[PDB]
RNA sequence: GGCUAAUCCCCCAUGUGGACCCGCCCCUUGGGGUGUGUCCAAAGGGCUUUGCCCGCUUCCGGAUGGGCCCGCGUCCCAUCAGCUAGUUGGUGGGGUAAUGGCCCACCAAGGCGACGACGGGUAGCCGGUCUGAGAGGAUGGCCGGCCACAGGGGCACUGAGACACGGGCCCCACUCCUACGGGAGGCAGCAGUUAGGAAUCUUCCGCAAUGGGCGCAAGCCUGACGGAGCGACGCCGCUUGGAGGAAGAAGCCCUUCGGGGUGUAAACUCCUGAACCCGGGACGAAACCCCCGACGAGGGGACUGACGGUACCGGGGUAAUAGCGCCGGCCAACUCCGUGCCAGCAGCCGCGGUAAUACGGAGGGCGCGAGCGUUACCCGGAUUCACUGGGCGUAAAGGGCGUGUAGGCGGCCUGGGGCGUCCCAUGUGAAAGACCACGGCUCAACCGUGGGGGAGCGUGGGAUACGCUCAGGCUAGACGGUGGGAGAGGGUGGUGGAAUUCCCGGAGUAGCGGUGAAAUGCGCAGAUACCGGGAGGAACGCCGAUGGCGAAGGCAGCCACCUGGUCCACCCGUGACGCUGAGGCGCGAAAGCGUGGGGAGCAAACCGGAUUAGAUACCCGGGUAGUCCACGCCCUAAACGAUGCGCGCUAGGUCUCUGGGUCUCCUGGGGGCCGAAGCUAACGCGUUAAGCGCGCCGCCUGGGGAGUACGGCCGCAAGGC
RNA sequence: UUCCCGGGCCUUGUACACACCGCCCGUCACGCCAUGGGAGCGGGCUCUACCCGAAGUCGCCGGGAGCCUACGGGCAGGCGCCGAGGGUAGGGCCCGUGACUGGGGCGAAGUCGUAACAAGGUAGCUGUACCGGAAGGUGCGGCUGGAUCCUUUCU
C-alpha cells in the first residue's frame, strides 16, 4: 500500500523529469487522472495517455523540458521547476477561497479538489468555492 | 518530529532565569554596606577592584562593585544597587549608583557624569 | 408601666381576576384553556373640592435587570497516577423565584482518570494592549464588560432585590473608653497620616454642567462627577532668536612652525518681539419653573457658574534657558597630554606592563535635545521549541531487540448518507480601541461624526472532489495452498577425535623451564624429551570465506528428536484482512548475585621472581573467585552501520551467497566494492541512500557541574530506571 | 646505513599550533569564598480520627413551670441536628534556623608521580569486577573512533 498515493506520483514525475525521462508510468486512479488532466492543460506536462502494464492500469505521464544550453552542463531547463504536496494525510488542509494561495507571483499554481471539482487556484477563485489543497507546482 | 507527535508532545517553550535578583523586579534596591573591600580580578587582568559587601532591603546579602575614581564608603554607609555585574571579578553582580545615598559622586570627574553621579560645574 | 394617629397591623365583604387539589381538552418536561370545590384584594392624601391630580389593590402583557443549566475555549509540574462516601444514580421528601444530592431519609453500587483524574504551584477573566512581516510570544495599569472581596472566619435577618464596604449576630487578632462589671471601632470611598518601599499627588474648588436617590413641586443630598493643584511620568504643540557679518579678532587646541582648527561662530549692524503690562472678555445654559393653551402638542417668559476674569481678541513690549550620551569593532564621530597590569574601563570581543583613537582631562567631532542617559522588565532579533520555519552516520540527538495494546495512518471501482470540508443567506461578533474618510479646538496631541472590515459560534439553504461512514464489487498490498530450496536460527538428548593437565606404567638421565638478560619455580623420592594405559574438564583444527543464519544479544565437530524464521517457482484460494506502535509484556554479550553441582586450561584478587629512582604495573613462576552445568536473579555496553520500521520512485559497472530460466547471459532474494542524478559542513552516502516522497515511533536544544543530587520505582546485593 | 647528530623528498597518526623544551590527568594539606545536600530544634498551612462548641437557620417540646388569646394559635423559654473555631493523637507540605557535610572556585600550579594525545613508549575506549598514594593496573566480554606489515620521568 502507498500511504500518499498521490505524492508518489508527484514524485514518480519529480524524480522522472529530474533525470529527464521522456515518460513515466503511475498506477492509475481516477482522481489521479484529473490531477493529471490540470498539469496538461496547463502546460506542465505533454499530456498523458491511459495505458496497461502487466494487465494493470497505469496513466503515462509524457514530461516536457526546456530547450538545450551551452557551456558546461547543456541539461535543459525543467519545465517543473518544482512540484509539492500540501494536504497529506496525517496533516489534512483545506483553505477557504479567501485564503486561496497565489503562486510564485501567479507564475505557478495550486492544485485543489472541492465540490466542483479539481481546479486551479485562478480556477477556484473564478468559481469562488475552497477546499482541500492538494499541490503547487511551478 | 511527525505532527501527530507535534500534537501529542507539543513543543517546549524555554525560560530564562533572571541574571539579578534584587528581587522585587525592582530597578534598585537599597542596602547597607557591611564590608568595605578591595578584589584581584580574573585571570587576565591585575588591579584591585573596590566593592562593598551590601545587605538589601531585599534580604540577600550581595557584593556591589563601585565604580569611578575616589570613593567615600565604609562599614556603615547606606547605598543603592543599580544591578549589572562585574566580569572580570568573582560574583560581583551590582553596581553602587554613585550620587545616591552615603555614596557621594566622584570629585573632579568632567566626563561622563551622569554615570558616577557628579553634578555640573561652573566655569570661568 | 401608661396614653395615641396613620398610606402601620388585622377581621368581614366585593372576586374583574388570580392561587391550589381533581377531571377533561389543546400543546408537549412545570406551555395554554376549561369545569366544580376551597383560598386571596385595597389606602389614603392633595387641591384651581361634584372633578382633576399624586397614590392604593388584583390580574395580563411590555420593557429593563437578573438567577439557574448546557457545547466549546481558558497557566505550569506526571520527580503529582490513581481519585471517590453525598461519592454516582434511583424513590420519597425538605428547601427555593426556579432545576438540581442543594439538603435529608430510605435503596442501588455506582461516578471520575494518561483525551492527564487526584495532588502541588501560580493566577482575577475579558474588550484590549505591547511586540512581531506574519504566525507567534508577552500582557490585562488607566477606560468599558464580568467576577470576587470589604480586618480574618462563620451566620442569618429585613427586603423586589443582600447573606449587604460607611446594616445585624458570634468567634479571632488589633486600637481605643472603663468606675474592671463591661463597652467602641474597622478609608481596598475623597483627601490626608503613618509603616513598608527604588517609587506614586491636594486634608483644594464647585452642584454651574451630566448623572444618581427622595419629593407634586420648590428643593435637599451626591469626595458619582465637572474642575483646579503637584510630579518632564506619558503624548503633542512651542521658545532660548531672524538677516548681515572677515579670507576670516582674542582665547584655546593641533602644528612638518609654513600653517590648520573652534568658524559667521563671536564682536558688531539692522529686524522680529517668548516673557511681561494694559484694555475688552466668552462658549459650555436651557431646561426644571412661571404664562397662554388642556398640567398634553405648540407658543411665550424668567432664573441659573466651579472652572474664571480663565480661554480668546485688541494694544504695548524685552534678544530673551541648554543640556545629556557618545567618538576601539559591532556603531555616526580623532587628535594632543597624563597615567605605565597602576589608576581605571567593560554589553560581548576585550583595553591598561611608557608612544593608549578603548583608562583620565582637554581640543575637536557624532547623536538626540527640555531632555539625555542608566537600571529593571516584555516582544524583537531567536528559522535558538522550527505550524509557518530546525534537526539526529562522525557536531546535541535512533529507544539494546522484538511482540503487540491504546492511538496515528489506509490500494482500485460503484452507489447511498453528507459528519469533516467548501459555499450562500441570515443572527451574533456592545461601546471604546485598530483602520479609512470628513470634521472641531489657530496645528497637533486630544476629540466628534460617518464608513469599512472580521475570526468564531447559532440557524436555514446548497455542493460532493477530497477525508470519513454504510453498502456492494475488484486484485496490483497482505495472508493462505502446492512444489522446490539454503542456513553455526533455537531447545533437549547423545556422541567423536586432537590437544592440555593429572594418575599409572615402561624405557631413559641432568637438567627442564623461562627472559632483553635473569631469577623465582620444578628435577636423583629420577623431572624435561619418548612410548603404552587410565581419568577428567573444557573448546571444536582443516572445511572457513572477502561465507551463512537470526529481531537483537548472538549463533561453528557429528547424530537424532523437537521447533522458529525465510527465498524462489506455479498464479490455485482469501479479498484490503494493511503499516506503525506510547504503555505493557518478553528477550537481552560480559561481568556480577543466590542455591547446588563441576573444576583440565586460563585467571581479577593474591603469593612470589624481576625491572625501576619507586613499580601497589608492563615481563616471569604460582594461584583463588570466576570461567563450565542446573535453577533463579541481574537489564548493562563503543548492546556500532555510532545510520528506527514499512512502502513507492530514481543510470550503470563489478564480485559474491541462495533459488528459478530457453543457463553468452536473463529473472528473484540476501552479502560486498566502484560509481549516474542527487544529497552533504566536509569526509562521505548513492536501488543494502546519507537521494526523491508518504505513514508512524524514539530522540535532540552550548560546555562543565552530572548520569550527579533529591523524589519515586525496580533489585538479595551490586547496582539499574 | 643499523645506531648517534644535522638535514632533504614521499606518506601516516595527532588532543601539538610561542608548534614535543608541545600538550595534559588525578590525589593530597591548611586558609578564604559562594553554592548544594542535611539530623535536631522553631513558626505556618493542611488532612485524618476523636472530644468540646459561639452565632444562626431549621426540627421538636412549649408542660395546673411564664406572657397574649376570640382557645384556633402566637411569643418567651428549653432541647437537638448542623456548625466558625478550640483540644488530644497523627500523616503531608512550606518557611526559618541549624550540628554535620559532598563537589567547586580562588592560594600557587604548591605537591607526588606521568595515566591520555604520535605505535604517547603496555593501542585506546568501553560495561563490569577486584585491587592501589594518585592519576591507574588487572580479569572477562565488546568496540575501532587502532599505528605499522627490555624498562628509560619532567621541561
Ligand atoms: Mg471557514
Ligand atoms: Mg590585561
Ligand atoms: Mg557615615
Ligand atoms: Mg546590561
Ligand atoms: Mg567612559
Ligand atoms: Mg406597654
Ligand atoms: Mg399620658
Ligand atoms: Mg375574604
Ligand atoms: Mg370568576
Ligand atoms: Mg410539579
Ligand atoms: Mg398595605
Ligand atoms: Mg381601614
Ligand atoms: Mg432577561
Ligand atoms: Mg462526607
Ligand atoms: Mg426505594
Ligand atoms: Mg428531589
Ligand atoms: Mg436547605
Ligand atoms: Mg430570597
Ligand atoms: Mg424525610
Ligand atoms: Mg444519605
Ligand atoms: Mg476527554
Ligand atoms: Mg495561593
Ligand atoms: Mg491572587
Ligand atoms: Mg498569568
Ligand atoms: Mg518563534
Ligand atoms: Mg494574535
Ligand atoms: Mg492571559
Ligand atoms: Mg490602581
Ligand atoms: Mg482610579
Ligand atoms: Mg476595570
Ligand atoms: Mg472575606
Ligand atoms: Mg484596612
Ligand atoms: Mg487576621
Ligand atoms: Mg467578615
Ligand atoms: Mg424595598
Ligand atoms: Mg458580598
Ligand atoms: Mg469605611
Ligand atoms: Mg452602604
Ligand atoms: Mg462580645
Ligand atoms: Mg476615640
Ligand atoms: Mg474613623
Ligand atoms: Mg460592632
Ligand atoms: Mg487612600
Ligand atoms: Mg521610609
Ligand atoms: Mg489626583
Ligand atoms: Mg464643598
Ligand atoms: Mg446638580
Ligand atoms: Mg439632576
Ligand atoms: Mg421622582
Ligand atoms: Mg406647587
Ligand atoms: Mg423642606
Ligand atoms: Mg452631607
Ligand atoms: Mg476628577
Ligand atoms: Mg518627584
Ligand atoms: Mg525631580
Ligand atoms: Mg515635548
Ligand atoms: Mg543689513
Ligand atoms: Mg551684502
Ligand atoms: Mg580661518
Ligand atoms: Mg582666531
Ligand atoms: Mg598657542
Ligand atoms: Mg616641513
Ligand atoms: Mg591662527
Ligand atoms: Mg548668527
Ligand atoms: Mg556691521
Ligand atoms: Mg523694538
Ligand atoms: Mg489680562
Ligand atoms: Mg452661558
Ligand atoms: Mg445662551
Ligand atoms: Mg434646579
Ligand atoms: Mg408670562
Ligand atoms: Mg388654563
Ligand atoms: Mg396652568
Ligand atoms: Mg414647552
Ligand atoms: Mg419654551
Ligand atoms: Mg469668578
Ligand atoms: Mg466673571
Ligand atoms: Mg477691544
Ligand atoms: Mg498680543
Ligand atoms: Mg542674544
Ligand atoms: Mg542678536
Ligand atoms: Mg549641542
Ligand atoms: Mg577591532
Ligand atoms: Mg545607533
Ligand atoms: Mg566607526
Ligand atoms: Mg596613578
Ligand atoms: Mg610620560
Ligand atoms: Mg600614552
Ligand atoms: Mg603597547
Ligand atoms: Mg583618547
Ligand atoms: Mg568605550
Ligand atoms: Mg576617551
Ligand atoms: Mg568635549
Ligand atoms: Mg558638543
Ligand atoms: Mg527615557
Ligand atoms: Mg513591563
Ligand atoms: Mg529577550
Ligand atoms: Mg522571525
Ligand atoms: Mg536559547
Ligand atoms: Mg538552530
Ligand atoms: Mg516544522
Ligand atoms: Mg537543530
Ligand atoms: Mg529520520
Ligand atoms: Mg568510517
Ligand atoms: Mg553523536
Ligand atoms: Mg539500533
Ligand atoms: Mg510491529
Ligand atoms: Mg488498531
Ligand atoms: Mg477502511
Ligand atoms: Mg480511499
Ligand atoms: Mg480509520
Ligand atoms: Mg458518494
Ligand atoms: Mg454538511
Ligand atoms: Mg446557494
Ligand atoms: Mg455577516
Ligand atoms: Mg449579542
Ligand atoms: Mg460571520
Ligand atoms: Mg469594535
Ligand atoms: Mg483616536
Ligand atoms: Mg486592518
Ligand atoms: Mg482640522
Ligand atoms: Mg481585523
Ligand atoms: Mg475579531
Ligand atoms: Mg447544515
Ligand atoms: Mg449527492
Ligand atoms: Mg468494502
Ligand atoms: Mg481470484
Ligand atoms: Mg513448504
Ligand atoms: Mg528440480
Ligand atoms: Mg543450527
Ligand atoms: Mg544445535
Ligand atoms: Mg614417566
Ligand atoms: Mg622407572
Ligand atoms: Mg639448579
Ligand atoms: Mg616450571
Ligand atoms: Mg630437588
Ligand atoms: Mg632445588
Ligand atoms: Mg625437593
Ligand atoms: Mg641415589
Ligand atoms: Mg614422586
Ligand atoms: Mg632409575
Ligand atoms: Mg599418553
Ligand atoms: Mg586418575
Ligand atoms: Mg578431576
Ligand atoms: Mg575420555
Ligand atoms: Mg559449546
Ligand atoms: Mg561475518
Ligand atoms: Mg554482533
Ligand atoms: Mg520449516
Ligand atoms: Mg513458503
Ligand atoms: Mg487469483
Ligand atoms: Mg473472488
Ligand atoms: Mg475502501
Ligand atoms: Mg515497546
Ligand atoms: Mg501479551
Ligand atoms: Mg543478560
Ligand atoms: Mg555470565
Ligand atoms: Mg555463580
Ligand atoms: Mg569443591
Ligand atoms: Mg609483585
Ligand atoms: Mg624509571
Ligand atoms: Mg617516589
Ligand atoms: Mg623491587
Ligand atoms: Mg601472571
Ligand atoms: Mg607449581
Ligand atoms: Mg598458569
Ligand atoms: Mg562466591
Ligand atoms: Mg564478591
Ligand atoms: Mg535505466
Ligand atoms: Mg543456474
Ligand atoms: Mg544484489
Ligand atoms: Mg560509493
Ligand atoms: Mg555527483
Ligand atoms: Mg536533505
Ligand atoms: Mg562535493
Ligand atoms: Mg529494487
Ligand atoms: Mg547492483
Ligand atoms: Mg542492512
Ligand atoms: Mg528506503
Ligand atoms: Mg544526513
Ligand atoms: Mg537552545
Ligand atoms: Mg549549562
Ligand atoms: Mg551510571
Ligand atoms: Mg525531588
Ligand atoms: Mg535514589
Ligand atoms: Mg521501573
Ligand atoms: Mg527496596
Ligand atoms: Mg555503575
Ligand atoms: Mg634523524
Ligand atoms: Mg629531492
Ligand atoms: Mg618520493
Ligand atoms: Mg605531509
Ligand atoms: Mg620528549
Ligand atoms: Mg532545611
Ligand atoms: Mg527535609
Ligand atoms: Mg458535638
Ligand atoms: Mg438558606
Ligand atoms: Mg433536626
Ligand atoms: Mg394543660
Ligand atoms: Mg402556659
Ligand atoms: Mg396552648
Ligand atoms: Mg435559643
Ligand atoms: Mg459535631
Ligand atoms: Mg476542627
Ligand atoms: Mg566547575
Ligand atoms: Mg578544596
Ligand atoms: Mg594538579
Ligand atoms: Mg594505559
Ligand atoms: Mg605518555
Ligand atoms: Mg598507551
Ligand atoms: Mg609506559
Ligand atoms: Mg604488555
Ligand atoms: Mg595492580
Ligand atoms: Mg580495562
Ligand atoms: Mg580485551
Ligand atoms: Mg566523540
Ligand atoms: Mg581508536
Ligand atoms: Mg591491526
Ligand atoms: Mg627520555
Ligand atoms: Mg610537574
Amino acid at each position: 500500500m502507498l500511504t500518499d498515493p498521490i505524492a508518489d506520483m508527484l514524485t514518480r514525475i519529480r524524480n522522472a523529469t529530474r533525470v529527464y525521462k521522456e515518460s513515466t508510468d503511475v498506477p492509475a486512479s481516477r482522481f489521479k487522472e484529473e490531477i493529471l488532466r490540470i498539469l496538461a492543460r496547463e502546460g506542465f506536462i505533454k499530456g498523458y495517455e491511459r495505458v496497461d502494464v502487466d494487465g494493470k492500469p497505469y496513466l503515462r505521464v509524457y514530461l516536457k523540458y526546456g530547450p538545450r544550453r551551452q557551456g558546461p552542463d547543456p541539461r535543459p531547463e525543467q519545465v517543473i521547476h518544482h512540484i509539492r504536496r500540501i494536504s497529506k494525510p496525517g496533516r489534512r488542509v483545506y483553505v477557504g477561497v479567501k485564503e486561496i494561495p497565489r503562486v510564485r507571483r501567479g507564475l505557478g499554481i495550486a492544485i485543489l479538489s472541492t465540490s466542483k471539482g479539481v481546479l486551479t487556484d485562478r480556477e477556484a477563485r473564478k468559481l469562488g468555492v475552497g477546499g482541500e489543497l492538494i499541490c503547487e507546482v511551478w | 518530529p511527525t505532527i501527530n507527535q507535534l500534537v501529542r508532545k507539543g513543543r517546549e517553550k524555554v525560560r530564562k532565569k533572571s541574571k539579578v535578583p534584587a528581587l522585587k523586579g525592582a530597578p534598585f534596591r537599597r542596602g547597607v554596606c557591611t564590608v568595605v573591600r578591595t578584589v584581584t580580578p580574573k585571570k587576565p587582568n591585575s588591579a584591585l577592584r573596590k566593592v562593598a559587601k551590601v545587605r538589601l532591603t531585599s534580604g540577600y546579602e550581595v557584593t556591589a562593585y563601585i565604580p569611578g575614581e575616589g570613593h567615600n564608603l565604609q562599614e556603615h554607609s547606606v547605598v543603592l544597587i543599580r544591578g549589572g555585574r562585574v566580569k572580570d571579578l568573582w560574583g560581583v553582580r551590582y553596581h553602587i549608583v554613585r550620587g545616591v545615598y552615603d555614596a557621594a559622586g566622584v570629585k573632579d570627574r568632567k566626563k561622563s557624569r551622569s554615570k558616577y553621579g557628579t553634578k555640573k560645574p561652573k566655569e570661568a
